């Protein structure tokens, strides 16, 4: 009963947050940071690793940017999903934590948006839930066939790699991505394009999911590159970067370099931070700076970790397609530095609510130092 | 009309000015919840109906 | 008054070509439903494909980079007509 | 591990308190408690940091000597 | 035996008719018949407590959401006829190829019990139920809303 | 000769058309979001009825709780859709003539 | 073949979670009770207990002030942060008895 | 100002610095499924 | 070196030689071995078999090339309004041509490879750039005057870029190993293993 007690302790600690908050429900604290606190505290009873200890990080760090307890128990209704997404041993597991997190992508997406804004979210929720729905019953039927033919529910599979490619968002599977976080406020963009990859990323090196193809990882970096030279809004050139890097670090994870895609994946949760919580050109500059790659920051370090492992496994398309895939990416974050400083006058919203930003771009200038053994 | 224009704009100014400061700082903070609250979603929003001028409870939703 | 580059064409025949991409447009949930279904049974039949040499690989996506036509490209030139 | 850690997150503190005042529009003298706070929290974080570095150092070679990797004493002590 | 191969066959045509009428109100009569189908196979192969969850949530209730949503979304769609011959048997020719020659197994035919499911589920498999609860209780919360 | 083999036979062919008539029918009769939830939901049931058919099969209980599993996610994911699909009707502006039909 | 019979009181059932573990040090207690491992529990950790206690109480103060409840967050917070550490505390003892970890101390407190 | 001394120590820093680098790449798979490549690895499952 | 009055570098005695060592004790492969159905595709001796068994992915390539014209065209057509055409009679024809000529480059393709190899008697460059070559000269038969030149070019560089980054590359970093001593230097003090790592296990997708 003892092992159970630590599960449980997490939902009594839910619990009680949420009928605190329905309880002390007021005009006067509508920001409600003390039931943030408590809910950053309860998520320290599910840390048991270093993975884990980096989920909570994330989480602490996007609940910090959502304002209500409403949408701050949401997120931590999708740290939960993504704690058994970790901790799933086979088809149901993996399943039942996704869908969860699905959930709580179409409910957050659903209370972020304003009135105006009502036509395109929720049309975009909408694409999202269907092609969703492809993914999960195509995932359910296969695994329904293997569960029959062997009659083991076993997560090494070809089906649980093409629903995890699904969640990835790699070559054919990145539009719901593109679709729905062009509509959806810039938090949840931010928070639901980096945290999920966490747990699947974590999901595939445990469970051994790899595939000897490397099709998918090439065609998402070869069209995420391409497909960010030729957008001209600026939010599809942050979210076509997304698809080209989670191709590579496919790639790279399939081979066994789990600790290189965790760093990656944390240097690039800091990295996109500024850029998305755009309030100062100078944060979001060195964002777009780190984002490329770019030696002086942080994620010249998380870059390197994938490209050191790429030369290591010897494949020499993939390098080659690298090189020039690169450089067509550096030319898109190019464009958001030239529209930044060097093309017009540029006034934006005095939103002062830099929780984390500017202790992410003071983590990104300085952490190159101190990281620079794992490179 | 000249005259009369700034006549209207002294009467403005004199309501803005002749404030008391304990009165300024709670609409500054009627100011601040105001803009706190123009997200519809919020929980307490679904609780009751604010007063526009000042951001009180005056109706259940 | 500065040198300028000289725009081929006359300003009306250009705005002309330009207006024809002004038709009804689709939304692109119809397209990505059925290269989200292609895709899933794609991959699913991609294990199953036969080893294919480096060379013949990438002939053939030299092939369907070239034979690929932009969505704007049919926007433009699309005809209701047989 | 490294042996200039602290002296580095010290002047980082530095960093983050000049930086976030000139992020705001002040100058970098303005708010000078953040100066102190920065620079000992950061300094404490680089110390902790390092100790999780070698840590995790250790581990791994405890785990590679476990499998078979054939370390020496001096390579034993490459590892703190 | 006979009535199991209508109840299989007969789930295929009560597929179809979904897809192929055009109102959206016909359509949803026809998946309830559907559910109902369901219900029946899952007889045959032995569950009276599973059958009953599918009509329950089902037709009980999911379908209800739905009617409830289409009669408040009421639009003219008796637009026009687009049901050519060369369309449904398209249809059919893709539905021919997707299901053909797959892997058959031979029918089984399993008795449960309640008990037994009942005690997993709230002992064994206590992960499962909880996690379950917590679903709908995110539904919950963001539906109301 | 068997029956068994027969009727396996033909429960496979009648599941596997229900899965391709749910997940395809609604896009290739171009038809409204209401219509292609519906049809989503008779996907999601052919799966789970393929759930307790293999349960059946091997006298395992893993199936039985993958279905209620999928009943409960299906019936969430289907009301949360509805929510969207009823406020995505009510914004529509005077213009927009089939809001709920964007398979047009 | 025929079917078992079954004993529906009697019943064998199992919690969800097990740790798959034979106890490497002495077993003090085979199944402690929620009482048996709070009595167990070091000093060490309840000096712990009550130091975040008392920071989560100053915390939660501070930041239910800026919403204008600052007693009933620090009260509130200081319940859940002890609870969660004090059952952390207590999985922890009754490893300890069980025989997974270390227990020479409790071993020597309670023969 | 002893060079000799100071070449042959940045020489060993160096070079020590690559032995601990070829260990620290010395990796087998940390897989929770892999048992067989960590046989020798003391762990516990709750699950 | 880093000095201006001796030349950069080394040289290695040739009659010199060191034997070969191995890099661990017992050595334990996660790289699969090619399959024979590689091997019989990889088979150039007939000509036509050669073209027979490649030619599938180039006819699925225009496939889809043709299949994602003629959506995109479907698409378009209005199902309020009734059409006169039919419009699979429009849209079969854009599929059928674009898989046609693909499999018509693609058996240039590899028809004109293994007559060259056949004929050459050698695994060789220029086998796939004369290929390309004449792939790429099919491709402009009619077309305005830059494309004469590019696209021989063009079709000529990929065989080339293939052979180098997916034959060449592979074999010349075989013996880099990355863990215990570095290859070419075993005499150097680093630590040995008694096995080599593995990463990952051989896979089966
Ligand atoms: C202070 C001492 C700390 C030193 C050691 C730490 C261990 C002791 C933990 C003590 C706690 C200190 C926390 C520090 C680390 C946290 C880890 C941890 O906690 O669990 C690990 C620890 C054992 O796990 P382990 O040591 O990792 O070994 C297991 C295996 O080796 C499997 O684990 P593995 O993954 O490590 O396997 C080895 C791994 C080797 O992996 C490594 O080498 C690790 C490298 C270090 C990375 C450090 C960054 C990680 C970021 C996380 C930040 C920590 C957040 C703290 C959260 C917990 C707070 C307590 O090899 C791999 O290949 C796997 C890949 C690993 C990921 C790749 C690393 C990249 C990280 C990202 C870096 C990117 C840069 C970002 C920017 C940085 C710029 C400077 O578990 C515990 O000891 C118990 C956890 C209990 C936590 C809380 C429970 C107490 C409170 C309960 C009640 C709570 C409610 C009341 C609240 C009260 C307050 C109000
Ligand atoms: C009934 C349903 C209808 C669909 C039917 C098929 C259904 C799908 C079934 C299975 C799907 C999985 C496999 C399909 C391919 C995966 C793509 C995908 O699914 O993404 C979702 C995609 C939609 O995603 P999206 O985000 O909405 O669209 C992003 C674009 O911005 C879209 O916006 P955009 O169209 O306006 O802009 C297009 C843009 C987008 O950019 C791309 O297309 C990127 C493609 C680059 C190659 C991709 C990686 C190739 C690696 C293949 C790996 C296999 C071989 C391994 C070895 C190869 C080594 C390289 O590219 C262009 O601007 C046009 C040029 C296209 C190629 C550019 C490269 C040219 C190089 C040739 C140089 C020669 C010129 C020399 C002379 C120059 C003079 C100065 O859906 C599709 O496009 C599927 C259509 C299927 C037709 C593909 C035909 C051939 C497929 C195999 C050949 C591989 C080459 C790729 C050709 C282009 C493919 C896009
Ligand atoms: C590097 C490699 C990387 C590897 C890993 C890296 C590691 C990663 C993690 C590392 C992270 C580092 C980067 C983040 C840094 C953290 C951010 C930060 O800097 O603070 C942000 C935050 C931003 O402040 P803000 O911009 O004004 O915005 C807040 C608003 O006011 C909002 O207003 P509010 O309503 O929220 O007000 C709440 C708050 C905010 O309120 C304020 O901040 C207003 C200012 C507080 C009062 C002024 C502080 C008085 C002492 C300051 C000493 C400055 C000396 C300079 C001039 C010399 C004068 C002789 O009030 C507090 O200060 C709470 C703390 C309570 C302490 C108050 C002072 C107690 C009396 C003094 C105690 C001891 C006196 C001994 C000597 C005193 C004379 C030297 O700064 C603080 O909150 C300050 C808290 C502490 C105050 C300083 C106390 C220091 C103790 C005196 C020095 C004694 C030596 C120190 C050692 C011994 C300690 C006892
Ligand atoms: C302990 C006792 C104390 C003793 C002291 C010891 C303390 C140690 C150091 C502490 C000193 C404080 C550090 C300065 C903080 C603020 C710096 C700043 O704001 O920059 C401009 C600032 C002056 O700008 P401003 O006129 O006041 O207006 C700025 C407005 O906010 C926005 O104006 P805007 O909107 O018009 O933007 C126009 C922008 C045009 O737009 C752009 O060009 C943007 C381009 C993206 C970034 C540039 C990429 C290339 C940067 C290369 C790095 C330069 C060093 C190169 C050496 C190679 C290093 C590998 O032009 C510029 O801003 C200046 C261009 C050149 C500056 C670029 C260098 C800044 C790097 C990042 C700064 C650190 C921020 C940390 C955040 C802290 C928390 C918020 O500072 C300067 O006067 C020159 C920059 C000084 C560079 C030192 C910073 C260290 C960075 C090196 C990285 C090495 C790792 C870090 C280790 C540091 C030592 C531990
Ligand atoms: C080895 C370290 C390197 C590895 C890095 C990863 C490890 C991270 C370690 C350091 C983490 C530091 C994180 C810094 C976050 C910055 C603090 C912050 O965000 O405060 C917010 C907090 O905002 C809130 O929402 C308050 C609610 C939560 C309050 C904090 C909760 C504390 C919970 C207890 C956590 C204790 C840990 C539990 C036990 C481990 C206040 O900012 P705002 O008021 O929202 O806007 C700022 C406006 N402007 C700057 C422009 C003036
Ligand atoms: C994020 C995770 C999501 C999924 C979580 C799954 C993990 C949780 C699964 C467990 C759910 C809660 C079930 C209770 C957990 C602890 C078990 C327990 O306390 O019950 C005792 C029952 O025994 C007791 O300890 C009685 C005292 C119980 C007091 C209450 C403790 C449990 C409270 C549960 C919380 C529910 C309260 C309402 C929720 C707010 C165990 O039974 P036995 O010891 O074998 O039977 C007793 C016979 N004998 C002692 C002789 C061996
Ligand atoms: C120096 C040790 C002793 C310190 C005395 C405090 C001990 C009291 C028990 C703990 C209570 C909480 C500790 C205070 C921390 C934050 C409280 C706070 O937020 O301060 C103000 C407002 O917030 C602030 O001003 C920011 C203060 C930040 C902290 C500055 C004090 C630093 C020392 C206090 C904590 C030291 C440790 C406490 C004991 C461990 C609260 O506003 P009100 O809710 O209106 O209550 C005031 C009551 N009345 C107006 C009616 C008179
Ligand atoms: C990125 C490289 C791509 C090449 C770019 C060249 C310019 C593109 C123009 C397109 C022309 C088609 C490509 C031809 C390049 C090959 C060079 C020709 C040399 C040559 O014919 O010798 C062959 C070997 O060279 C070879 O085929 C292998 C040589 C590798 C090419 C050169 C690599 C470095 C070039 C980088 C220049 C700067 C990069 C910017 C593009 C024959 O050899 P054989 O074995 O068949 O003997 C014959 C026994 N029958």
């Amino acid at each position: 009963m003892w092992e159970n007690l630590w599960y449980l302790d997490i939902l009594i600690n839910v619990l009680i947050i949420t009928i605190f908050g329905l309880i002390s429900c007021s005009s006067s604290a509508t920001k409600s940071y003390d039931l943030k606190g408590c809910f950053i505290i309860s998520m320290v009873g599910g840390v048991y690793d270093i993975p884990s200890a980096i989920l909570w990080c994330l989480a602490s760090l996007s609940i910090l940017n959502f304002n209500g307890f409403f949408a701050s128990l949401f997120l931590v209704f999708t740290w939960i999903s993504n704690l058994f997404a970790m901790q799933s041993l086979n088809f149901l597991g993996i399943y039942l934590a996704f869908e969860m997190q699905s959930l709580c992508l179409l409910v957050l997406g659903k209370i972020t948006a304003n009135e105006n804004q009502r036509w395109f979210a929720y049309r975009g929720l909408l694409k999202y839930l269907v092609l969703s729905l492809i993914a999960g019953s195509i995932f359910i039927f296969h695994a329904s066939s293997s569960y029959l033919q062997s009659g083991v529910m076993i997560s090494d599979s070809l089906v649980t790699y093409v629903f995890l490619l699904f969640k990835l968002g790699v070559a054919p599977f990145h539009m719901y991505t593109l679709e729905l976080f062009s509509v959806v406020s810039r938090h949840v963009a931010f928070v639901f394009s980096t945290l999920p990859k966490l747990s699947v990323l974590y999901l595939i090196s445990n469970s051994n999911i790899g595939s000897e193809c490397v099709w998918w990882g090439l065609i998402s970096l070869w069209l995420g590159s391409i497909s960010q030279y030729q957008s001209v809004f600026v939010r599809s050139i942050l979210l076509y970067s997304s698809v080209a890097e989670i191709g590579l670090v496919l790639l790279v994870l399939q081979e066994g370099f789990s600790w290189e895609a965790f760093s990656w994946v944390s240097i690039y949760f800091l990295s996109l931070s500024g850029v998305w919580h755009a309030n100062s050109k100078f944060v979001s500059a060195i964002s777009v700076a780190s984002i490329a790659g770019l030696p002086p920051f942080l994620g010249f370090i998380g870059k390197a970790q994938i490209l050191k492992s790429l030369v290591s496994i010897n494949l020499g398309i993939l390098i080659f397609s690298s090189i020039l895939a690169a450089t067509i990416s550096f030319i898109g974050y190019l464009r958001l530095i030239r529209l930044m400083y060097l093309v017009s006058p540029v006034k934006w919203k005095n939103n002062k609510d830099s929780s984390f930003i500017n202790w992410s771009t003071w983590m990104l200038t300085v952490g190159t130092l101190p990281m620079v053994y794992s490179v | 009309s000249s005259a009369n224009n700034y006549d209207l704009l002294g009467q403005q100014h004199k309501f803005e000015n002749s404030k008391v400061f304990e009165e300024m700082l709670v609409e500054e903070e009627i100011a601040k919840d105001r803009e706190l609250l123009e997200d519809k979603n919020l929980a307490v929003h679904q609780l009751y109906i604010f007063d526009p001028q000042t951001q009180l409870a005056a109706r259940p939703r | 008054d500065e040198p300028k580059h000289q725009i081929p064409g006359n300003a009306l025949d250009n705005w002309a070509f330009l207006r024809t991409y002004a038709k009804p447009l689709p939304d692109m949930i119809h397209y990505y439903y059925y290269v989200y279904l292609f895709g899933f049974f794609f991959v699913y039949k991609v294990a199953d494909f036969p080893e294919y040499s480096p060379r013949v690989l990438v002939m053939a996506a030299l092939i369907g980079s070239l034979f690929y036509v932009r969505r704007d490209w049919v926007h433009r030139e699309f005809k209701d007509s047989p | 591990g490294w042996e200039y850690a602290g002296t580095y997150g010290a002047l980082c503190g530095m960093v983050y308190a000049i930086g976030s005042n000139v992020i705001s529009g002040r100058a970098w003298f303005r708010r000078p408690w953040v100066h102190v706070t920065s620079v000992t929290l950061s300094y404490l974080g680089s110390k902790l940091l390092d100790e999780v570095q070698d840590t995790y150092y250790l581990e791994h070679l405890k785990r590679v000597e476990r499998k078979g990797l054939q370390v020496t004493e001096e390579h034993k002590k490459l590892f703190s | 035996m006979l009535l199991i191969y209508i109840m299989l066959s007969n789930i295929v045509v009560l597929a179809l008719s979904v897809v192929l009428t055009s109102s959206p109100f016909m359509a949803l009569m026809y998946s309830i018949l559907l559910y109902l189908n369901v219900q029946t196979i899952l007889w045959s192969l032995g569950y009276d407590f599973m059958a009953l969850i599918y009509a329950l949530v089902y037709v009980g209730a999911l379908a209800v959401l739905f009617l409830f949503v289409v009669m408040m979304v009421r639009i003219q769609v008796s637009t026009l006829s687009t049901k050519t011959i060369q369309s449904v048997l398209s249809w059919l020719a893709i539905i021919l190829i997707f299901s053909y020659g797959d892997v058959s197994f031979s029918f089984p035919c399993g008795a449960e019990s309640l008990l037994n499911f009942g005690t997993q589920l709230y002992s064994s498999c206590s992960d499962l139920t909880l996690l379950n609860s917590l679903a709908l209780t995110i539904a919950l919360f963001g539906s109301l809303v | 000769h068997n029956d068994a083999e027969f009727l396996g036979a033909v429960y496979n062919f009648s599941i596997r058309s229900v899965f391709i008539t749910g997940i395809l029918g609604a896009v290739y009769w171009r038809r409204n979001l209401i219509t292609m939830l519906l049809c989503s939901e008779i996907a999601f049931i052919a799966c789970s009825v393929n759930f307790l058919y293999a349960s059946a099969y091997l006298n395992d209980m893993a199936g039985m709780l993958f279905s209620i599993t999928i009943t409960t996610i299906s019936a969430c994911e289907t009301a949360l859709g509805l929510a969207l699909c009823v406020g995505y009707f009510q914004s529509r502006a005077a213009n927009e003539v089939e809001a709920l039909n964007l398979l047009k | 073949t025929w079917p078992k019979p079954i004993n529906p009181y009697d019943v064998p059932s199992s919690p969800a979670y097990h740790r798959l573990q034979e106890p490497s040090y002495p077993v003090i207690d085979k199944d402690p009770d929620f009482w048996t491992a709070v009595s167990n529990v070091r000093k060490e950790e309840w000096g712990t207990t009550a130091a975040v206690a008392a920071g989560t109480f100053v915390m939660g103060y501070y930041l239910g002030a800026k919403g204008h409840t600052g007693k009933a967050s620090a009260y509130f917070t200081s319940f859940l942060a002890t609870k969660s550490i004090t059952l952390y505390h207590a999985y922890n003892s009754a490893d300890r008895l069980m025989g997974f970890k270390e227990n020479s101390r409790e071993v020597v407190k309670n023969v | 100002v002893d060079s000799q001394a100071e070449w042959y120590a940045e020489y060993d820093k160096l070079e020590k610095a690559r032995q601990k680098r070829r260990i620290w790449k010395w990796r087998d798979s940390d897989s929770r499924d892999e048992y067989a490549i960590n046989a020798e690895e003391p762990v516990i499952y709750i699950r | 070196t880093f000095n201006y009055v001796i030349p950069y570098g080394g040289s290695s005695s040739y009659t010199i030689n060191n034997e070969p060592v191995k890099a661990e004790e017992v050595t334990v492969d996660f790289s699969k071995e090619p399959s024979a159905s590689s091997l019989k595709l990889a088979d150039k001796s007939d000509w036509i078999a050669y073209t027979f068994n490649n030619v599938p992915l180039m006819a699925t390539v225009g496939l889809l090339a043709g299949a994602h014209e003629a959506f995109l065209h479907y698409e378009r057509t209005p199902i309020y309004g009734k059409r006169t055409y039919n419009i699979i009679k429009k849209l079969a024809p854009i599929v059928i041509n674009k898989t046609a000529y693909a499999t018509l480059l693609g058996a240039i393709f590899c028809a004109t490879d293994a007559l060259y190899e056949n004929y050459s008697g050698k695994k060789s460059y220029t086998s796939g750039m004369v290929a390309g070559a004449a792939t790429g000269a099919v491709f402009a038969i009619g077309r305005p005057l830059p494309q004469p030149l590019v696209w021989p070019l063009v079709f000529a560089a990929a065989p080339v870029i293939a052979d180098l980054f997916g034959e060449v590359y592979p074999e010349s970093m075989k013996s880099a190993r990355g863990y215990g001593t570095p290859y070419g230097f075993e005499n150097l003090d680093d630590a040995v293993p008694t096995r080599n790592p593995i990463r990952r296990n051989p896979h089966h997708y």
